[PDB]
């Protein structure tokens, strides 16, 4: 349950993007350790915010098969 | 109070700022170079050209709808990779007595528009037009375009051959006339092998849908055999002489519109002109109206008729 997501960092990357990129916009988050740390559910709560439909990926730094 | 204006200028605060998100990102598109589909080279790759004239081959982007997409058919596409983007296609009687008209012209114009199954199953195939023929302008120029109204839809007026323009246009036109079964073709001052050749496309040619193609005109000067023969032109219909009395009848009509005392002697004012003409009547009218306006008269007196009457009379 200890977790951040500075705002204000993440306003002024969105800013940028949109700037460089406009089409681009926000469309979820992503995190690694393959094992979904129970926090999850709650960090998904605070990009539900940021979209409505807000989608988890999480990725794989070693692949196996 | 202080309030209210706040919440107003809330809405401001974002429009002005709504516009500049809106403007930024309409700031990045491209455009793209129009062009046509030219020819389906594969399912997967087709021949265009641009409306500048190089042609290229290229291809769908995700969905183009092949089946749309037609040889010919307007596509925008990017000048990074030259891809197929979204497409998009870019009075019943003012002669008085008509009697005449209304008989023959309407038993043979919307006859053959109504019942198709009457004459198949007769096994005749309908008449494609008749001729009508007489004085030129009242039964020529006039009543060219009452035929609409007679029928209620609306027609196309259509004025060896320089390069067969003539039939290639009918033919092209034929297409969208067909799309409007109501509609009527008048190819009045219609005036080798084109006229010979125009005989062949009322019998195939896409005219197996429902419309009488009126030949009807007095200025072709030559006369085709073939044409007059049963069939291609069933009958042809003499444009009625002027009686002195439609002449009335029509001077009346005209003299609707206009503004006047109201103690016309129309029969003496027919009498002083015989403009025996549609187009004369309408003359005349004019005439009148424009004495009228000498010495700036809303109305017509009567003797401005009489002017009327006797100037076109010369």
């Amino acid at each position: 349950s200890v977790w951040f997501l500075d705002h204000d960092y993440l306003e002024n990357m969105y800013g940028m993007f949109k700037k460089v990129n406009a089409r681009e916009r926000i469309v979820g988050w992503y995190h690694t350790g393959p094992k979904l740390h129970k926090n999850d559910i709650a960090i998904n709560e605070l990009m539900k915010r940021y979209c409505p439909n807000s989608v988890l990926v999480i990725i794989d730094v070693k692949p196996k098969d | 109070g202080r309030l209210k204006e706040l919440r107003e200028q809330l809405k401001e605060l974002t429009k002005q700022y709504e516009k500049s998100e809106n403007d930024l990102k309409a700031l990045q598109s491209v455009g793209q170079i129009v062009g046509e589909v030219l020819k389906q080279l594969t399912e997967e790759k087709f021949i265009v050209k641009a409306t500048n004239g190089p042609r290229y081959v290229v291809g769908c982007r995700r969905q183009l709808d092949k089946s749309k997409l037609k040889p010919g058919t307007r596509v925008a596409l990017d000048m990074t990779t030259l891809t197929i983007m979204r497409y998009l296609p870019r009075s019943y009687s003012e002669i008085g007595g008509l009697s005449e008209q209304i008989r023959e012209l309407r038993e043979v114009i919307e006859l053959p528009l109504t019942n198709p199954e009457l004459f198949q199953r007769v096994g005749i195939i309908p008449p494609k037009g008749c001729l009508l023929y007489g004085p030129p302008g009242t039964g020529k120029t006039l009543l060219a375009r009452a035929v609409a109204s007679q029928l209620d839809c609306n027609f196309l007026k259509v004025v060896d051959k320089y390069i067969g323009e003539s039939a290639r246009l009918i033919r092209e036109m034929f297409n969208y006339a067909r799309d409007h079964q109501p509609c009527i073709i008048f190819m009045d001052e219609i005036d080798q092998r084109t006229l010979m050749e125009l005989l062949n496309q009322m019998d195939g040619f896409d005219t197996l849908h429902r419309v009488k193609m009126i030949m009807a005109t007095n200025r072709p000067d030559t006369l085709d055999p073939a044409l007059l023969r049963p069939g291609r032109l069933d009958r042809k219909i003499h444009i009625d002489l002027p009686n002195e009395q439609a002449r009335l009848d029509i001077l009346k009509i005209h003299a609707g519109p206009i503004t006047k005392h109201g103690e016309i002697d129309y029969e003496a004012i027919v009498k002083l002109s015989d403009g025996f003409n549609g187009a004369d009547l309408r003359n005349v009218c004019t005439e009148a109206g424009m004495f009228a306006i000498r010495a700036d008269h809303d109305f017509v007196v009567q003797e401005d008729f009489m002017k009327a009457v006797r100037k076109v009379a010369d």
